[PDB]
């Protein structure tokens, strides 16, 4: 209980919020303040909560909104632009306007942080042993698009289209041929192909 | 004989809640004084959503009584009241004890029975200016 | 010569249940002042789903003992009556003992026949201000 | 019964907001009073469909409230109230805390149902001069 | 209801600006007590057409409050209204702080609203024989 | 019986409620606080109690509903989805979002837990000894489907489709063949097949 007093204004009587599993709090500041954590905030940065249970918030923390995390299956992934420069939960740095995919092999669940947007959740490529697709404009080993290029992908494989990448036609079935049947194909380029011992 | 297709014309086209009868502006009043602008914008409509869901839960469940008929779920309205029960059993599980803490009861039924206003409110309780302020 | 093909219309879409006349509304403060909301929500409407149908029950069974005729298995409402009791005979083992511990009777007969109003109640039980505050 | 067609005639062609039954010139002057002129032309008019929006906002949600029923996204205006939505929940995060700091409430709630006109406001604020300098 | 079609008329032919009801004569007299000549007659006369178009802007824009609706970029004025954004937006940034220099206002909300007539202006300020000169 | 007192107001009435065999009782916490069997539990925090006979809920214990145990026959099993991060009752983790099947060789009755999710009774697939299937997407060594690739089941075989798992068009038949019938039919990929002693 509380006893008044007369220099001391009751301004309002403010309730706390409720966070079960998997989910978070979005609250920026009001004022030039330090959090529960014990890091400084300036006012208008939003930031996010992650504790279980009962959060009561404090006199310069406007409670915006509750974030609940998304539930990575094998055969889906999250597509996350970054908002600014962060470091995310894995630990690598970001930079303005990227963008990246979470898998499973990551984590199970992920909680859209603020300096992130959530772009879709792609689903999984998968090739049968009959299949094959063409990858328009894929990643290189510098982790950038290969912008014009194309690239073959055949066998049995399940990936997901990264940021940029897309298939030509979607997914295309082998041709397969008996000896009653021969195909018509012309080069467009000089090219080398060693099917048997010569080439 | 309350409107009851003019009922099934404020559903909602997500699944939620004058002919009501009751003292809206001084229950906007009440749930301010006890103040509901610290869950943010979103928590304050998702829990007045909420309150007058239940608040139409309750009528109509009065109505049904009278006539002698989290377990809602008549051909006309069952639709209705399947949404309703599965949207209010989904959205009640984030705000615990959010009866008490905002003055109106001890759960749901006795916080919707005493807003209802068909039941007696003891003086010690501060649910009177809800109940008599439409009285002028 | 009570209306039977609007008790046939008040028949639920699970087999449970003013034509009735009782005091409903104090019937429910009266059960609230009991503590009934201790039971969840689910099982508050799983009780007066109970009391109900055992009350509409005990009248029908008043209407036909004055005509002269959990055993309650007329040709016209054979099937209700026959979903009625396969409903309260497997919803009562759920609670038992609940008429003395909500304090309206020993066992079922004495709960419905008690609150059916047909019987007079002796004066140092609390059941007086469910049939005497209709009379107002 | 306010005029509906009326209210969708002055959709402005970006997504913003005498029908509104409030005095604007005051509210002008109350604005101006608080020092609204040190965020530029550009802020001050930013601010000011910012606070006419959470006005009609709090309005039609009175209006509905009354009927019974960053959360608003009938079928004649649902794509004006989620235009709405989408400016008001991206040009909020621009202005934390101009409701106190402006003198108006603690929230958009508080704030602009104090505005309203719907609820009395305590004597030690000074928003007496906005709702009774129009009875003149 | 202003007309509409005759401020339409009133466009002038490289977009900047009886029916905006102001003292125009005491005006210029107030203007040039302030000393306005020093600006040569080009500069003079690119400051009075600045003066007139806000004038007008703040006229219409208080029309548009009233109904409830450098940012003022209805279909049947919307390129008059676009021309003259882009010509303030222009020629604004040529005279900082001409709107205290001359004793109008801080900036030009409070400049353009207090020659505008809609706000009471303060005893110290010499802006009183440009509202009470007319009213004789 | 109670006798009063006038700093002590009685607040209301509360009832037990009745736990019969094979079923349980879900009731959250309403503050911060300890469960009767001596565990700390935030607000919000759901579990389940299961002791048989009268049960009378504690002051900060929001009794919410009954949970009935679901029997498994020898033809059924049960599917279910972990909510989040916990051990089951055989004692193994779950992860967030991860599917399995419970069967008879785990319990004969399974209760379904607040960490859980009761996505639908399975019935067992069942082969004769005249009949044959295929499994899209079948379940390997890890744990994990295969996507794309197959997998045939014949002879007389009794199992559950696992999830993720499904057939391709159902119980099928064997080709059966006299010395009148003959079948024709064409390889896909290089193959090998010993029915008698020569490949």
């Amino acid at each position: 209980t509380y006893i008044p007093r007369k220099e001391v204004e009751v301004v309002e009587i403010i309730q706390a919020t409720i966070i079960r599993q998997n989910q978070a709090l979005r609250l920026r500041a009001r004022k030039e303040c330090w959090d529960r954590d014990g890091k400084e905030r300036v006012t208008g940065e939003e930031w996010l909560v992650t504790t279980v249970g009962a959060y009561l918030p404090a006199v310069f923390e406007e409670v915006l909104d509750l974030v609940d995390a998304v539930i990575l299956t094998e055969k889906t992934a999250l597509h996350l632009r970054a908002r600014r420069n962060f470091r995310d939960f894995r630990g690598v740095s970001r930079r303005t306007g990227e963008e990246w995919l979470v898998t499973v092999q990551d984590t199970e669940a992920h909680v859209p942080d603020v300096h992130e947007e959530v772009l879709g959740v792609v689903p999984i490529t998968t090739l049968g042993p009959h299949n094959y697709c063409v990858i328009l404009d894929p990643v290189g080993p510098d982790g950038k698009n290969q912008l014009g290029q194309k690239r073959v992908v055949k066998g049995e494989k399940s990936f997901f289209l990264q940021p940029g990448e897309q298939l030509e036609q979607g997914i295309q079935d082998v041709y397969v041929l008996s000896e009653q049947q021969g195909l018509l194909l012309r080069a467009l380029q000089p090219l080398e192909e060693g099917e048997d011992e010569e080439k | 004989a309350v409107p009851w297709t003019e009922l099934l014309s404020l559903q909602t086209e997500d699944g939620f809640w004058l002919i009501l009868n009751l003292n809206t502006n001084g229950l906007h009043s009440f749930l301010k004084q006890k103040g509901i602008q610290s869950l943010g914008v979103k928590g304050r409509e998702c829990l007045l959503d909420l309150i007058a869901t239940m608040l139409v839960l309750q009528f109509i469940r009065t109505r049904l009584e009278k006539e002698g008929i989290m377990k809602m779920d008549i051909p006309w309205a069952f639709e209705a009241i399947k949404q309703a029960s599965e949207w209010v059993r989904r959205t009640e599980g984030q705000y615990p004890s959010i009866c008490p803490r905002l003055e109106l009861g001890n759960d749901w039924d006795s916080a919707t029975k005493q807003l209802l206003g068909l039941q007696p409110i003891s003086t010690v309780s501060p649910l009177h200016r809800v109940l008599h302020y439409s009285q002028g």
